[PDB]
This record gives C-alpha cells, structure tokens and sequence, in this order.
C-alpha cells in the first residue's frame, strides 16, 4: 500500500468559539450588566537592569493596565457563544485518496464520548482559568437551541455523569458525525465580590518595558477566543502515563512544561494516522485522538 | 510544636505560587495568624513551594481552616494535625529602593528634594533574590512581594505568620 | 433557499437567465447588482480574501 501524505494536506476547525465579554451584575439582580473597563496606572521610566549599557536608553511609552469589579456589584457575567460545525472529514488542501482512506478508517469512531466531554468542559467552567479560583458560586447557563440549561458545581478534571450534559451532547454528536451546526449561548455567573480584580486576557508583549498589557474589546475587559478553545480541548487522557486530561495536540507538546505527551512511544498523530491508512487496526481511544485533531484542524501533510 | 499541613493541589490553570499567595492572603485576612499561627513550608527552595504548614502550639485544627480556605477548596489540600519539635520559621525581610527613603528623608530631616536625592544618589537599589510571595495588601491598596529568609525562632509572630523581632 | 450543487429548476432564476442568454448570444451588455444577507450570529468571524 504505502500511501504517502500529500505534501499539502490541511484541515480546518470545527468547534469555533467567540470572545468572552465581562460584565457586572448582581446575583439577585441580573439585569444591570455593567461594562467592566480597563484603566491605566502610572509606572514609566527607570528600566533599571544591572549594568547593560546597551538596553538602558529604552524610550518609555508605558502605562500598566488594570481592571477591577465595580464596587456596587458583586457578580461577574462572562458571555460567549460556541458554534459546532459538521463534516469533520473535509480536507481543504490535498485530499488525494489519503484523507479518504483515513475517513474510511475513522468511521467506527465514538463521537458520543468526545461530544459529552466537550459539553462537560463548558459545564465545569474551565475557560476562566484565573477567575475560577476564589469564587463563591458559579452558575453556567447553556442556552442550546432555546433551552436554557443552568449548571453549577461540576468537577473540572474528573468527568462526572450527568443526564443534562448528555442531552446537549446528543445534539453535539449529531453535528459532529454528519453535517450540521449548533450554537449554544453560555453565560457564567460567579459571585466574586465588590472591588474584585478581574482577570482578562493577558496580551503578547514584545521587547518593551511593559509587564501588564491587557487585551480589551473597545475598552471592555475581554478574554481571547483561542484560550476558550484550548479549555474545551483539555481532554487528552490516552497519553503516555496518562494523568490529568491535557490539551489535545499532535505531539501533546504543552509548552508551559516543555514536554511531549504524544511524541515518544509512537503515539503521535502522524504515526497512528499513517499506520491506519496503510492497514493497521488501531485502538478506539487512540483513533479518537486522531479524530480530535482532525476536529481541531491543521496542516497534517508533508 | 504541633502543626497542620496546607497543600496546593496541582493546578494547570494558575501559577502554584499564585495559589500559595492567595492562600496566605486568605489566611491573613480571615484571622488565622493571631500571633500564634505561622506557616512553614517544608518545600522552600527557589520558590516558596506548595506545601504550607501551619503550626499553632495551641493547636491548629482543620475544621477552622477548611472553612477559612473555602474559596480555595477547588485546589487546596488540608492535612491532619501532626506534631514536630521544631519548625523552621521564616521572617519578613523588605527591599528598599530610592523613593521610599527619599520621601522618608525629606519628611524627617527636613531636607530638600534635591538634598535628599543627592544624599542618596550613590546609594540604594536593594534587590533581594530570596524566595517570596506576591501579596495584595488591604489597608494600603497596592500589591507587593513579601520576601522570606530563614532565621532563628521567636516567641511571637505577625499577621502573615512570619517571625517578629 | 436554493440547493448548492444540485441544479433544481426555479422560474425566477430562469427569468434573469433569459435576458443574459440574449446578451451573450448577440450584442449589447447587461449589468446586475447582487447583495447577500447572512445570518451568522453575535461576533462570528468573517472570511475576506487573502493576499
């Protein structure tokens, strides 16, 4: 057989989230949504490393950025939408009897498991990633096709069992398997407190003198869409020495720890995919890893 | 003295020392460090660590600190009260840089901005390279890094659980 | 609502097509203005042409 990957084989993203929007309501009075903005604070000048006569001139166009909760309210309203799309076997670039063979090797994949897990991430509230710590009560209302589904205390790591999560997962799985689309409106409610430092998306700083650069949406505390997506992708539980679910990546390379959780014992996508294509019966949990990366998308050719 | 462990569970979401600093702030603002509860970290190396250990002689029970660190229960682990003859108390050491003692000098000596600035020009610039926790003060509304170094044991403690005098 | 790949017979399309056939067959020109309305949602990503 020896079918080789097309030099340019590429796939697209299926689960597409939007940006979050931070607002300030009251736990009882959820109607006074208040624009949480980003202010500036002094700090400029005196770059002040030891010696380093070269990078001591540094011109200063600096002001740190900070954001806090209005002292009249106590509840953070985080708001985003998630569009799930179908046709998970769409090879945009390439597609010459190789992605088609991968399609015929990944037909017996359990979309149900993946579906449940994706919805579970939302219900647990993994997107916060900073505001989560210290909250009194979290309330995640998921309006899937006009059905507001309020969730609350669900474990992050341990995938617990819930009928309502499975209900939304049914719709998600249908979209995932065939072709269709579903958008759910997620609104989180967290009793933080009056005057609580909220944590918006930190933004890339170059070689300047800033340490606090905040991403805002037209003067409003907001979180990045890519980070929200990474929180739903935290489901890899079939890796070398599987512990906590990690972000599904072809090489499993989380750069925060500088590791490689798939690149090691031939568990990386490329190996598994090539094997399946040329004729190697894979395990369910490892073929689902391949499907998860197809959903994620990317260049899987070369 | 008898002591209790407080353990930061593995947190992919946040910095581990950020959980340590939030734990120290909540132990401070909700009482705890009356003058007897003091933390100690069996894991102080470059960082402060993840294992905090409170050691009130009177005794530090869990029911109190599980309800104190309730906002932290998502990723905190409370040990059982065990005993130890000695605990390595750390103390608070502060860093001085320029404008603090510039305003201190024109406030005390009645010198002039320029006089103090000149008196201190070829001086100051302390930069401690000690393990630390970044703490948000409440009486004064800013954030700072509290530095911790090993010293001899003292009878009395502060409100952050470090040693006094 | 119209199908993408399968060409079904619709009369209104054939009306425009009629005046186009005549133009292409002989002389003259025709100009027709097209507007597309898309219901995406709140802050959905749009896709311009690359370069």
């Amino acid at each position: 057989t020896k079918l080789k990957a097309p030099a340019v084989l590429a796939y697209s993203r299926k689960i597409n989230p939007t940006n979050a929007l931070m607002f300030a309501v009251n736990w009882s009075d959820r109607d006074n949504t208040t624009a949480v903005m980003v202010g500036t604070k002094t700090v400029a000048g005196t770059q002040s490393v030891r010696g380093n006569p070269n990078d001591a001139d540094k011109g200063n166009i600096q002001t740190v950025n900070f954001a806090n909760l209005p002292h009249n309210k106590n509840t953070l309203l985080v708001k985003y939408n998630v569009k799930f799309v179908g046709d998970v076997f769409k090879a945009e670039l390439g597609g010459g009897e190789y992605s088609n063979t991968l399609q015929t090797a990944l037909e017996n994949t359990d979309f149900g498991t993946l579906a449940y897990r994706y919805v579970y991430n939302i219900a647990a509230g993994r997107t916060l990633w900073r505001n989560r710590v210290g909250a009194e009560s979290i309330e995640t209302v998921i309006t899937v096709n006009d059905q507001t589904f309020t969730f609350s205390d669900l474990l992050v790591n341990e995938f617990d069992e819930d009928v309502d999560v499975a209900e939304i997962a049914d719709m998600v799985a249908g979209v995932l398997s065939g072709e269709g689309f579903v958008t759910l409106k997620v609104e989180h409610y967290m009793l933080l407190g009056e005057g609580s430092e909220v944590f918006p998306s930190q933004e890339f700083v170059e070689n300047s003198k800033l340490s606090k650069q905040l991403f805002d949406l037209n003067g409003q505390a907001a979180m990045h869409d890519q980070k929200i997506g990474n929180a739903i992708r935290t489901i890899d539980t079939w890796y070398e020495d599987a512990t906590t679910p990690i972000a599904v990546e072809p090489y499993g390379s989380v750069v925060r720890n500088g590791v490689a959780y798939r690149a090691g014992n031939k568990t990386d996508l490329f190996t598994l995919m090539d094997g399946a294509v040329n004729g190697k019966s894979l395990t369910e949990e490892d073929q689902m890893f391949v499907t998860a990366n197809l959903i994620r998308g990317g260049v899987f050719g070369g | 003295y008898n002591t209790i462990s407080i353990t930061v569970v593995d947190a992919d979401d946040v910095g581990v020392n950020f959980v340590v600093s939030k734990v120290l702030s909540t132990l401070h603002n909700k009482g705890i460090f009356n003058g007897e509860v003091g933390v100690t970290f069996p894991r102080m190396d470059k960082n402060v660590g993840d294992i905090i250990t409170l050691f009130s002689k009177t005794g530090v029970d869990r029911k109190v600190l599980t309800s104190t660190l309730n906002t932290l229960t998502d990723f905190i682990h409370i040990g059982k009260p065990k005993e130890a003859d000695k605990v390595k108390t750390y103390r608070k050491v502060d860093t001085k840089s320029k404008g603090k003692l510039i305003r201190r000098c024109i406030k005390r000596k009645g010198v002039s901005a320029e006089t103090a600035e000149s008196l201190y020009g070829n001086y100051k610039g302390e930069k401690c390279k000690l393990p630390y926790i970044v703490v948000n003060s409440k009486s004064t509304g800013q954030r700072f890094s509290m530095f911790l170094e090993e010293c001899e044991n003292s009878e009395k403690f502060n409100s952050y659980g470090l040693c006094i005098v």
